[PDB]
Parts: structure tokens; C-alpha cells; sequence
């Protein structure tokens, strides 16, 4: 049931690049899936969503069209594209395998092990 | 999209595969107030022809107002449960002194107020009519200056536009006892459902699912009335509250694989009894029996969850291995080998069986496949018409994929002199096991002579 | 920034109750809606504690006791013990920016 | 009032006591008249728009009378009856000749007058739309006056309040074939209803009851088409004609009740097949099975006599010991053990099997019972949700007193290795007959070495 | 006319014979088109009562547009088919694009043109209502000539008869997903209906047929939304396509018959499990057990034969000798001993078993016959109530000639102590190979002692 | 099935009484129930009537809100309060106890032994 | 003073029938309703004799026939015994005095 | 499955006859029946319909009303009262046993052995 | 004089391809109707050939292959064999005179 991701490193702002989630469950195909971020000083905040099929995307306010997220329910994967890279984007990436509601509500189950994307100079 | 299937042939049984979905795992309270109007006496002892009119339609009101007055196979192995507790329930905390005049105290501004109540249940509450502010001052006074009479003449049809949804209210209510479903367009305007969808406590991928594909909401909800005292009639539209969102449900149809022998009847037969959606949430299956229950517009699918049952997943290695020693799987059994088709999601399957005639038959060519005995799949591409014995069946013209594992049937796989066939329902492991008892039998029958 | 505001200078010595207390918005979590509390030990990457403010996951002690009310919600510490020094959280779901964040309280012993 | 209930668990079932019913004894046919006109002409050479709203009105009426021309687990071992024989019955004694010029002689003077009718049954015949006496004169002298014009333009519009009634009589009735259910407002205004049921051969407090329960009377009833011709069109509304008042009706639930057994899914499982209602009536009572026929309105309980067995008191000591010998206890046998929850009148019961998890959750506390193995009953007072598995039920909120039999359940009373687990229905003493004989079975193969 | 019929005591069995039938063999699709206008604005800066009641009636048809685009015992032993599949067939070959600029180009000029389509199936597709005729030039130029104000106070109800179809449109498939059934008659006007079906490519005799009976053909159609945008409007109808004509559909009902022991609930009882209708086509009957989807109206049977099975016409011998080596008849086994009733389509079937009073009582004279224990069979002339325990049925006074033929019941023919009393379904060869093997195990048991 | 009452004698007009009948029936849960009376010289009369539960009480036109009909479904036993009294209430009265009919009237059957109440003087 | 009607001076000689006749308003009995007929020999408690104008209870001879028709109801004794001498009665469900009663008719013998 | 019927011969015009089909099928009550004929020269005209159990009966418009078709279903047989005859009746008859269409339509299977019937002179 | 059309004056020599084409009227085949086509060997009772414009009975070879199109219908007969002269016929139901039948085509080999 843990999540494991990999991708993180040293980016310069404004290219695009590729961060993946090799999540290893063995239902994953009904659980909602989304990306949260944190940065050192200010406070956690959120990035991405996806449900099931991948027919439901939604996004945060903070960044919208600019990333890219999609996954692979065969390879049990995955994946952004991040288009556009402004200086708040640094920060420890997690992602989060949380399952619905009583009503249809998500509380982020257990947690990936982070991965460090830093965009500054 | 991609709505695939396969045809397993080891027990004739189609699996389509990919409808991703939606279950209803919650009920959702909401309490419409149509805002009424007392009239003290209507008497106009001076009569014309549009005064009569305007008396007719205010007695017809107020009969309606009175009558509102007044009207305060693996079916078994299932659940079943009341549909209608929750309105029951905000029906029974609104039946409490008090809480209505709170109700319009809170409705007296705003359009879509959100009242507390008693019980901390948060129902929202709002107006839809508002009659009472219609007839506040625009016809009382009128009927009450020019010894009942009326300058105009378009204010009764006026007055019959406006008063058209509380009528059709009182008929579909008084036909349906208390409790109607599907709630109606004039129960509740579509305008009005979109904005009460999108103020309640849900997910905002669910109100474009549910904004998308008000139809099925609109046919799944449960409109039960509540005090109609004080003026203030009010009744509680209990909306679906859809829990998970996009899950792979797939469908399994079943036919009766029976034996290929021709002798009188004494013929073998299994079928799966295991029809129905299988929907992905949690850990779990969602397993839905009842065909007719089971929504499938467009390529979604929206499901009653309290009609359902819980399976572990093992039951997907059901549909490869129907020997599998990890799920149980349900097979029924029967000597009768009447043909039968059952049109699958794309495709159709069809077991011809004795001496019958089945036919795949496409408008445009003719005849193309016609079905020899035993269980057998023809997919959508090629026909539109599958005909067995003397009926006719179409099959569903949807794009999609079909594949075709071709294997054996298990009806080879037993022995015809000690098969049982009196399980109206049944497992793997329960037959197998009664047939190692019966060859048990059989041999200690032998050496004891 | 969020719309989320709970004051993140709150301490306490182990041994007595310690209450974080969040508030939000009309749209978030008082529109029928739930808050849940997560944890952030430095480490360990965050787990929940408490969702939908009255159920505990598998493992989770009897300290812990979380509430809401209105716009508020409140999660009680009985007893604190010397490594539960983290940053809890609160999670609503308003409806513009969907599933914000709180800005998280550092509990630290003393 | 007092809606007890008690839960047993040598069965795991609940019986709701206290349901004063009123069960459904009799038909009674009632011959609505509705007064048609005849038109010869309404040629109207001259054009205005007034006129041609009249004139449409006038062919939309024409339309609808020639379209009325053209209008003349227990469920198994149960009786199968029509339930439109005395409507159908009444038709075929006013399709002989003479009877129609009878009604329109005996309806003359008087607007609800009693027919002898020839077949010496009295049949209630009214008229409730008048639509002779309006078209009479008000509308084809004005059409032959002024060269087909009509001075106001309100009359056009009377026209279509008149006019409402028969128009949804067409509709509703070509919808429905000839025979439709529920009885619409339209059908019968309530009123009409009401000075019917009041005039009726019927017990006063049976008036009283079908007065303030006309909902369900309404729902209960079935209109069948009679004879339309000689401008008299005639239906007849067969109403409910309730026998016995304020029984006690008590109503059984049961839940399977398995074995707390976890390898594999070798499992023996009673569930007792006598869910629905039992109302006690002369010197025996009624089963009804079928749940969707019987209404709960309020306290009382309608139902369908003619859909319901006959069995003799002794059921009732069913209740308390199921191994009693004077009534054989109806259970049935399988070895499924999926988690189920059947939701009682008040409290719900819950059984749940193999690795599920359950919960009895209230929106204000959170989870407070968390059932284990076993057939396990939760209150009313406490809790408003109950989760099997991956599915939720809403429990009644309806008030009232819990009891709880505390037992043991009856599995723990079989023996697994020689159980039976085929039959779909079956007795206590027939299960137990069939062990006594594999028991003899087992110690005469024991004997025979 | 001559419904005969004829009671077998062997089984106690009722067979009314002489039913003149219609299967439904086929399916038809015909696309309804209602003419939608398109409206860039309807300012109306000015204001007045009428200009406001046509603007709520236009926004009121804008708000339906909206919605409208938005709306884009052997019953087991059966074969499954969806009903709608040639309506989804035509709405995909008209989804794709420029179908539907063809049903404009070729629907401009005749209220009745054919299509060929790009499929080469050929449809009859029509327009009913031509709103776009009526908004071309006769609201719109009005709306904008004089500031926004009528003259006339006629043409608001106009547009209310006018709009009326489309509301009720509206109305009526958002209440029921997007397939409706029946077919209302402001769906499809019946002048229209009978147009179509005379221009439909069927037999004359069929035309007739669905002339004479609209009725059934109202409530057998599925009508399904298609394609919304381009002002063109559309929904197809799918009639049924009736198939052999006049056809004989003996029906045949069966009851319980149980023995005639008395002793505790220790009875051998055999219910013959094949009630239903019974139609001849082509060298075969087709087989309805669902008597809830055959209509009964007049003498004629329409049934779905989408719900049939196919049988050789040696089930016909069924009725006479139950034991006929020729075709299987199919048998239940029960030991439940209750008093059950069937009324068949002249006379009543019952039997009273165990302690149970009944009575064949006439309205006219009381009770006439108090029937004894054992199945027996009630004529219609002489009685028109049948009471059985505490139940009250109606039996059926259609006239016709009854048959009583004698015999002794097949119980009698059975062995109380090795009957097998567990099948839900079974046969007369399967039941008597079971006793067959029983007797040798007896005989064997017998011998090895 | 025969119903035996008591509670006869000699009462002084206005003052009230309890007139109790003790059937012993095996289901006195659904039988619709009356009390019937009958003076010396003119004709027997009706004076109340009970179904089942107790919430359809009717009383006859001749003595109407004086009299109070209840019953005790658990100890099996009817109960008249007879608050008011006047001369023509001397009478033998007699518990009757009758089925519900084909349509829903009853026929009286099975009789009391039949109390005096004199209150003459 | 009661709705029914029916004289109380029949009587008879044994031997040959004799019919006792009572008639209603048009609010009783022609209405649709129903009259029974119960008897009342001094003694013992009052039976019915006669329910729907037509059955007959458990124990009743085939001297006693009944019939109703419109407004009035009729019940024929065919060859009278001696001790038939009692009141014989008819009721019936009139809409206002509910279960209204006849006067009552005294049959004896000659 | 094979039909044969007879009754040929040589008519004067204008008189009445019966022509006589004596069909033996196995399932003689759901085939529907056409009777067709054929003069030399002009090709095959269609006479008349039968089907079922009698109360669908058409005609051709060539003549209409002039020929009176039935059938016996328990005899097993089918005939024609010739009402009025002119020169064009002079043909070849056969009997038609049609099974019915997919939709409604029948192709006209097995025909009969063909009575020739002379009206000339 | 009947409504279906086509040239009775076809022939072919045994061995190549013959086809037979029959138009009819806007009220019969065109309007969804079906139709069938018949041979007509002297002596032996005529027999149906091709029914449904498809389909084809027990008893038929290879060489009759019909067709139907718009209002043309067509049979076309590959390889003729010497005993194949006879008549070859169309029928449609002309929703006037109802089962209307083609004037035929005699074929003939040479």
C-alpha cells in the first residue's frame, strides 16, 4: 500500500519535464489519486487531482493548465508534465492515494515518500 | 471510447470492460418550501366572466391546498433496505414545533439560505414558488376595489402560469401516496437542480458528473412531503449523494452452457447465475444483481448501491479460471437445454440447443453465421439482428472491441451418471465436493458386494 | 495566504490537554462539509490521524480526540508525550481553490 | 403510538408489533359519467383568431372523443388473481342494450342518484363533468350568431378549464391500455372522492379511515373503461372496499443467519423465509410476502388480501420458539455467507461474514458499535447509519420501544458434516426429517462393514 | 366469441383455448421531428402584463431547448434481451454528420417524406408539430416592431397550444432517463399514429389489426432521444412490427395440487410450473411464462416475444397426458400444503387443503358449492365470487363454453415414503428417474442385509 | 367463544359506573366488538361499538359522548364507563362480539349472557 | 321510534309457513347494505339465524329462509315446531343511529 | 406438407360453385394461406388471403366481394364460393401456404398441385 | 397491366451469367417491402427461389444469387444448366391490389 515516486532534481525555470509515480497497489483502479506539494516556510499546500478512468481532472487555483497529470491504470503509473516552472514551484512533492467518502469527500491515506524538486537559479 | 469486451467460452459468459462508473453510497436531504398563501374569504357577491374565472382557479388552489392538507438469479442472496429513511428522518426533525418558523425567518432575504436545525443536520432550504409574494398584493386588493372585478384579462392566465407547478405538485403527489419517484421536472425545475447540486456538500468532479448527467439523478432521487401548516408547504427532495467516481465496472452476462448431446432430454447444464455490474470501490466489489436497477447511460453507469452486495476482488480471477481455488465462483444447474441468447454490450451470445435454428442475420446481406449447437458469440461488426428459435432479438450497435478466448466448455469436464442438477443456486466447490461424495458413494456401493 | 487560519505559535509541556483549534470560510467546512487532521514529524512522510472529524484510522492512540462545529474545528491532545513534536494540520474542501490546506501548527514540548 | 418491536436471535428476526392494519376484503364498482356532447357541424367560413382558438379546441375535443371511441422469498407459493374482474364485470352487464338510456333517465334530475341496474347489483353512478349542460347552450349559439365570432375571449379559456378534465382523461387512459393505477386527481377530484366514499355500503369507521387515508385508497384503486357511445361516456372506478379495522399486523424481517465458521467457505446457513407482514383476521391471519404490495401509511397498513396466504394462528408461536411443534416454521438453506442488513421498523439487523467490515454510525458521534461475526441488532436510539461492508443503509427514524430476545442462534443446533444446503424452500421438520434420515443413512453404512 | 375452455383434473390445470393472437416478431424505427426555431434575443426593454407573459413562454421554451440538449415460476428459465436496441441503431446512424441536413433538404416540402440514409435502412421520418413555421413570422416580427408590445391578446394562447406538446416532451423524457414507455399520446398524436402505421411496410391485415388496437401498440413502443442541435429536433419511436396474425395462444394456468392427507404437514404435493400464454408460429410455440408482459385486450394476446421461449407443438400433448413420452412436461415438487386459488379467464381453479373453508358464492343466491379438499374447478356461470380461507377473489365474467374433464390426480399415482420433495424445477422423466433410482437404492439397501 | 360479563345491579341515576365483560376468546385481537341493550316493552336498542386497536370508537345516536367504551387487548376484557345516567338506560345488556363481513359490516354474532342494570328509583 | 318497521302481531299455527316482513328507509338497507336476522327465546342469549340475507351459521335447521329485496327484507319458516316461539328481529346498518334494531316480531304457535 | 386440392371442371358463368382445398399439415393453424391463379398467356394474378383463425380476411382488387374464401381448421380444409363468374375466372388455382415474415410478409412457400377451371362457353 | 415490370424476352445460352431485372411502383418494394422470386417449370407446381432478397430455402443451388435496390430488384443466375428454362417471377405487396405478381420472364437456353 506505500507509494513510491521518483523524478526529483535540479530544474531550470520554464522547460517542461516529467515526474512519474510508481505506486504498487494491488486495487488501484477505484482509488482517487492527487499530488500535494510543500515548501520550507510557508505552509503545505495542494497541486493536482485524478479519479479513476481519468475522465474527471481537476486542478488547484494556484496553477491551472499548466501542469500536466496522467496516469496508467495497466502500468499502475503516474506522471506530470510540468509546462511552465515559476520560482514558488520548488518544493517536496508527495503523492497520495486516498480513498472516498461516506459522501464523496477525500482524506489523503497514506502518503509517498516525497520527492525534492528545486527550481531556483 | 474504449468499451472492450471478451467472450469466455468455458462458460459461455461475456464480460464487457470498461464502464467507468458511479455508485450511490450516500442520500442527500433538502427541504423545497413553496411559500403559500391564506386567504380569508373570496366572496364577490358581484359576478362577470373573468371574476369567474379567477374563482375557479382560487377554488381549484384551494382544494388543492386542502388535498395537500390531507397528505401530511442472485435476487434473494441480496440486501434489502428502505430507499426513503433520510427524508423520513429531516421529516420527523421538521415535525418538531418550532423549526418551520425558524425556516422562515432564515428564507426572508436570501433565495438560497442554509438553515442548522435541531438535530446539527445542515439541510439547505429555499424557496422555488413563491406564491405567497405573488399573492401578497397583485390579486387580493384587485378582487377586493372594483366590486370584484378585473381590468385586465391576462392576469388569470398569469395566475394559471404561476399556480400550474403547485397543481401538477398535488396530482403527482396524491397519485404516488407520499413518496414519488422520479421526481419530477415541475417537482423541481432543472435550472433549480443545477443550482442545488452545486451548493451541496460534494465533490466538485461529482457536480460535473451530476451536471452532466442530471437524467439519471433526476430518475434515482425521492420526494417525500412534510408539514404543510403555517402557510409554508414544504417537502424533502432526498438527491442522490454519489460516493466513488470513474471506477472500471464490468458486466457479466451469462447463458446456459448446456451439453452437446441430442438423446430425448437427458442433457447436463450449468449457467453461471452471477449476472449483473461489477463495480471497483475501497478494497471491494460492488456486486449489482438486478439488471433493472443499474443505469447505463452513455458509457457510465449509475448504480444502486443499497441493492448490492460486497465481494473480495478475487472474484475478477472468476472470470478466467472458473476452477480457481482463491474465489468461490456460483454456477446453477439444470437438465432443461432450451436455446437461449442473451445480447450482450456489443455482441449477443446464443446457445441453440436440440434441434433449433439460429441465425446471425445482417439488414444488408442476409444470413452470415447460423449458430450450430452449443454456446457461441458473434460480435457487433457484421450484424444487427441475432434470430433463435422462433424469435427475433437486436443487438446493440455501440463501438467497441470484442475479443474471443477460446477454450472448452465445462460441461465436458463432468460426468453425466452422477452430475447433480437440483442447485437452484450453487458454487464451484459445493458441486465438486457433492460429486467426490456421490463417487465415494459409488465405490463403497461396489465393494460392498 | 489560504483560506484556512489557525495560529501556529501554539506549545505545551507533556502530561496535560493541548488543544489546536482552525477556522475557515462560509464556502469550506461549515457547507456541510469535512475537515480531517494529518501529522508532520520531520522523517516519516505525513499520515493521518483523524478524517472525517470523529473516525481514527488502524493506528492511532487514544490521545488524539477531534472535532467540529460550525466553522471551527478543534482536535484535543490528552496527556501529551515527548515525541509527538510535529506540525498538524487541517484539510477542508472549499469550493475555489478545492482541497486546501491549513498553515500548519508546529506542537513542540517544553 | 407504540410501534414496538423485538428481535429474536435463535433466527436473527424482527417482528415490528403494533400495526392496527386494514386489510383490502373487497372490490366496489362505481360507474363515473361523464356528460359528452354531440357537434354536427362547426364549420365557421369566417376567420378570426379567437375563432380559430375555439376551433382548435373544438377539434382537440372532437379528437379526444373519437380516441375514447377507440378506447372501449416467499412469492412462489402464493394465488394468482386478476384484480379487474368487478370492473370488467360491471362492463359487460352495461354493454347490453338498454341499460345506458336507464342511467341517463335516473341521472337527470339528480347528481349522485343510485341505478338498480339489471343484474340487480347497485352500482353508484354520478356525474362529475357536466360538459352537455356547458356546450348546450354557451357555445354553439355563439358560434351561429355573429358569422362564427366570438364577442369576448374569455370563453375560450373557460373552455380550457372545462375542457383540462376530459382531455387528461384521454391521455391517462390511452397511456394505460384500458386499465390504469393509480386512480389520478383528474380521474376523480377528491372531493367527488370523498362524497363518494361517504356514500358507499361501508362501515362508518371504515369512512373514517378512508377519509383520512384517502392517499392510499387512491393508490389502491382501478378504473376500467366502459361504454362510450350515445354521448354518455362511462367508466367505472373500482374502489377498495377494506374488510377488518385496526388489527394487529405484525411485521417479520429476517437476515441470514450463518455459521461463525472462517475456513474457506464451508459454511451451513438458515435463512428463514417468511419475511413480510402478518395480520390477524377472523380466526386466522394473512401472510402478505410480497413487501412492494402492502403500504405503511402512517401507523396503519394497507394491503392486498387478494396477493396473501392464509394460515392459522398458531405462526405466532413461530415467533418465540422456532423448533415449536404445532406450526412447521418455513426456513430456507444455503451455504453463502455474503455480509447482509435488513433495516426494521425501527432498529436495523445486520449479519456480517468472512472479513467485512460494519458499523452503526450517527452523524454526530462517529462509529459506535463496529458488529462482529454473527446476526447482531442495532437500536433506533443511538444511531442514524448502518454500514455493511463497502454499502450504507439509513436506518428508520421512526420512534418507539426496542426489545431484545437474547439467545443462541440455531446453527449452533446443526451438525455441519451431514447438514443439508440445497433446498431453496423447506420446514423445520422437513430439514430435520432429512437429517434424521442421513443420520440412519450414516449408521447403516457404519453397520454395513 | 368462443373462448372455450377446458379443466384437467390430472394436474388440475386450466386451458382456455381460442385466443386469436399477435406476436411482436419485429421492431420498426420512425423518427419524429419537431421543427425547433432558433432566437438570437428577446430584449424587450419595455414592459407590459402580455409582453411579460410571452416573455416567461419564451423563456420557459428556452429553458426546455436547454434541457432538451442537455437529454442527448419458469421466469428464470428465459433469455435476456435489451428492448431498444434498434432505437440506440438509428440514433448512431444519425449521429454521424450530415444525416441530418438530409431529413431537413428532404422534409421541406412533404409532411411525410422517407429518407434513405447512409445505412440503406429506410426510415419514415416526419415532423408533428413545425414550431419553426410558426416563429418564422408570426411572434418574432411582432416582438420587434412595436417597442416590445402586443396587440392582440389571443396569440399568448395560442403559443400555449402550440408549446404545450413540446413542454410535455420535455417533461416527460427528463422524468424517465432518455427511453420512455408507453408512448404518451401528446408524444405522438394518434391521427399521427394511424397515419404512420398505414404507411408503415406491413402486412394490410396488421394494419388493421394496429387500427383496431392502437391501444396495445401505444403501450408496447420505446421512444428514445437523438440528436438535439441544428433546430431540428428529434426522437425515434420504435414500434413493434407484429408478426403472425390470429394465431391460437392457448393459455394455460396451473394450481397446486397437494394431497389429501390430513396428518401434522406431512404431504406430497406437485405444482405444474408452466403457467403462461402459449402462441403457434411457424412449426413451433413460442412459450410466454411472464403474464405480466402478454396483454389480454379484447380476445387478442400481443405479447413480447422478446420474452419467449421456443417449444416442438408436442407440448400441446402435454396437456392431455401429463406421462406422454413425447414432449417433458416440467413439474414443481413442494410438501407445502396451502390453500391457493387461480381464477383462469372464465372459471376459478382452487384448492382448499388442510383446514380451510371455501366457497363459490354467487351475489344473487350466497354459497353454492363449499368446495371439499383436492383441486377442483369453478364455471363461470353461476358464480361471480370465490372466496378461499380469509381471501376474496373476482373471477372473470367473459362468456364462453367450459369442459370439465375427469380423472384422479397424479399424487395418487406417486409413493408417499420415496417421493423427492426439493426441486424447484424439474420434469415428469427427471422426477421418475430420481424415484426409479430411490426404489433401486431401496431394494439394494434391502439386499445387503 | 361465549362471553361472560358482570357487573349488574342497582345504580341511582347520575352518578357513574364501570360495566365490565369478560370474554375468554383465543383471538379477541381483531373481532369487531359492541354492547347491544334491550328494556322490557319496546324493542332492543344499540349502544356502542369498538375495532380492535380502540381508535374507531362509535356510539349511537341515542346516548352519544355519556358512555365510554374501552377495552384491554392484554387481559382480554371489555369496559363500559357510564358517566351520566338517565330513566330509559334500565336494561339487560349484553357483550356481542361479531366477525368482519364480505364488505366490512358485522351480523353480531356470539352473545353475552346478558347483566341488568336497573336504575329506577 | 326505531327506522325499522315491521308489525309485531304474527303468528301461526304449526305446520305451514309463515313469513315475517320488515322494511327500511332508503339511508338503510336499499343503500347497498345488509339485514340479519337473529332470535331471542326467553332464557338463553340472542343468535343469529340469518347473515347477508342469504348464509346460514353452524347450527340452523332448513326451516329458516331469507331474502332481502330493494327496501325490505324478508325471512320464511316452513313448517313451524312448537318451540319456535320467540322474538325474531331484523337489523341493519342505517347511516345515522348506526346499528339500528327492529321492534322485534313475537312468533308463537296456535 | 405437400398440398392437394380439387374441384375442377367446366362452369357456366354467372352460377355459384365451391372450390375445395384439402391441405394436411402438421401445424394447420398459424400458416397463413393465399390462393393465386394463372390463365395462359398473361402471367399469375393474386386472388385471395386467409390467415389465422379468420378475421383478417383480404382480398384482391381485381375481384372484391365476388369470391367468398374459409376455412375449416379442425377439418383441416379450405374453400371458395365462386359468387358470380365472368370470362377472366378461367385460370389454374393453387393454394398458398405462406409462413410469416420477419416483419409481416409472406413469401408464398409449398404450393398446390393446381385445379384447372374452365368458364368459356 | 400489373404494376411490377420487366421485359419478358430474356434468354441465354447454358454456361455464362443471365440476369433477370424487375422495377416496380413508389408504393410497392421501395417502400420497404421485400421481394421474392419463384420458378415455374411446366408440370411441377412453382417453388420459391429466393425469399427476403437474401435468403434462400433447403433445396437451391449456387447459381440463383437475388438482389434488391432502391426499386430494382434483380436475380442473376451464374453457369445456367439446360432444364433451367421456365418462368422466373417477382412478387411485391402493393399496398393497393395487395399481393401483386410480375408478368414474368421465360428463360430459355439456346
Amino acid at each position: 500500500v506505500q507509494l513510491v515516486e521518483s523524478g526529483g532534481g535540479l530544474v531550470k525555470p520554464g522547460e517542461s519535464l516529467r515526474l512519474s509515480c510508481a505506486v504498487s497497489g494491488s486495487m488501484f483502479s477505484s482509488y482517487v489519486m492527487h499530488w500535494v506539494r510543500q515548501a520550507p516556510g510557508k505552509g503545505l499546500d495542494w497541486v493536482s487531482s485524478i479519479t479513476g478512468g481519468g475522465n474527471y481532472i481537476s486542478y488547484a487555483d494556484s496553477v491551472k493548465g499548466r501542469f500536466i497529470i496522467s496516469r496508467d491504470n495497466g502500468r499502475n503509473s503516474l506522471s506530470l508534465q510540468m509546462s511552465s516552472l515559476r520560482v514558488d514551484d520548488t518544493a517536496v512533492y508527495y503523492c497520495v492515494r486516498g480513498l472516498s467518502g461516506v459522501m464523496g469527500v477525500t482524506w489523503f491515506d497514506s502518503w509517498g515518500q516525497g520527492t525534492l524538486v528545486t527550481v531556483s537559479s | 471510447q474504449n468499451i472492450t469486451e471478451e467472450f469466455y467460452q468455458s462458460t459461455c459468459s461475456a464480460v464487457s470492460k470498461g464502464y467507468l462508473s458511479a455508485l450511490r453510497t450516500g442520500w442527500y436531504t433538502s427541504v423545497i418550501t413553496i411559500e403559500l398563501s391564506n386567504i380569508k374569504e373570496n366572496k364577490c357577491n358581484g359576478t362577470d366572466a373573468k371574476v369567474k374565472l379567477i374563482k375557479q382557479e382560487l377554488d381549484k388552489y384551494k382544494n388543492a391546498v386542502t388535498e395537500l392538507q390531507l397528505l401530511m438469479f442472485l435476487g434473494f442472496l441480496l440486501g434489502v433496505g428502505s430507499a426513503i429513511a433520510s427524508g423520513v428522518a429531516v421529516c420527523k426533525v421538521l415535525h418538531l414545533e418550532g423549526e418551520v418558523n425558524k425556516i422562515k425567518s432564515a428564507l426572508l432575504s436570501t433565495n438560497k439560505a442554509v438553515v442548522s436545525l435541531s438535530n446539527g443536520v445542515s439541510v439547505l432550504t429555499f424557496k422555488v414558488l413563491d406564491l405567497k409574494n405573488y399573492i401578497d398584493k397583485q390579486l387580493l386588493p384587485i378582487l377586493n376595489k372594483q366590486s370584484c372585478s378585473i381590468s385586465n384579462i391576462e392576469t388569470v392566465i398569469e395566475f394559471q402560469q404561476k399556480n400550474n407547478r403547485l397543481l401538477e405538485i398535488t396530482r403527482e403527489f396524491s397519485v404516488n401516496a407520499g413518496v414519488t419517484t422520479p421526481v419530477s421536472t415541475y417537482m423541481l425545475t432543472n435550472s433549480e437542480l443545477l443550482s442545488l447540486i452545486n451548493d451541496m456538500p460534494i465533490t466538485n468532479d461529482q457536480k460535473k458528473l451530476m451536471s452532466n448527467n442530471v437524467q439519471i439523478v433526476r430518475q434515482q432521487s425521492y420526494s417525500i412531503m412534510c408539514i404543510i401548516k403555517e402557510e409554508v408547504l414544504a417537502y424533502v427532495v432526498q438527491l442522490p449523494l454519489y460516493g466513488v467516481i470513474d471506477t472500471p465496472c464490468w458486466k457479466l452476462h451469462t447463458s446456459p452452457l448446456c451439453t452437446t448431446n441430442t438423446k430425448e432430454g437427458s442433457n447436463i447444464c450449468l449457467t453461471r447465475t452471477d449476472r449483473g455490474w461489477y463495480c471497483d470501490n475501497a478494497g471491494s466489489v460492488s456486486f449489482f444483481p438486478q439488471a433493472e436497477t443499474c443505469k447505463v447511460q452513455s458509457n457510465r453507469v449509475f448504480c444502486d448501491t443499497m441493492n448490492s452486495l460486497t465481494l473480495p476482488s478475487e472474484v475478477n480471477l472468476c472470470n478466467v479460471d472458473i476452477f480457481n481455488p482463491k474465489y468461490d465462483c456460483k454456477i446453477m444447474t439444470s437438465k432443461t437445454d432450451v436455446s437461449s441468447s442473451v445480447i450482450t454490450s456489443l455482441g449477443a451470445i446464443v446457445s441453440c440447443y436440440g434441434k433449433t435454428k439460429c441465425t446471425a442475420s445482417n439488414k444488408n446481406r442476409g444470413i452470415i453465421k447460423t449458430f450450430s449447437n452449443g454456446c457461441d458469440y458473434v460480435s457487433n461488426k457484421g450484424v444487427d439482428t441475432v434470430s433463435v428459435g422462433n424469435t427475433l432479438y437486436y443487438v446493440n450497435k455501440q463501438e467497441g472491441k470484442s475479443l474471443y478466448v477460446k477454450g472448452e466448455p465445462i460441461i465436458n469436464f463432468y460426468d453425466p451418471l452422477v452430475f447433480p442438477s437440483d442447485e437452484f443456486d450453487a458454487s464451484i466447490s459445493q458441486v465438486n465436493e457433492k460429486i467426490n461424495q456421490s463417487l465415494a458413494f459409488i465405490r463403497k456401493s461396489d465393494e460392498l458386494l | 495566504q489560504s483560506v484556512l487560519t489557525q495560529p501556529p505559535s501554539v506549545s505545551g509541556a507533556p502530561g496535560q490537554r493541548v488543544t489546536i483549534s482552525c477556522t475557515g470560510s462560509s464556502s469550506n467546512i461549515g457547507a456541510g462539509f469535512d475537515v480531517h487532521w494529518y501529522q508532520h514529524l520531520p522523517g516519516k512522510a505525513p499520515k493521518v490521524i483523524i478524517y472525517e472529524n470523529s473516525h481514527r484510522p488502524s493506528g492511532v492512540p487514544d490521545r488524539f480526540f477531534g472535532s467540529k462545529s460550525g466553522t471551527s474545528a478543534s482536535l484535543s491532545i490528552s496527556g501529551l508525550q515527548p515525541e509527538d513534536e510535529a506540525d498538524y494540520y487541517c484539510q477542508s474542501y472549499d469550493r475555489g481553490l478545492d482541497w486546501v490546506f491549513g498553515g500548519g501548527t508546529k506542537l513542540t514540548v517544553l
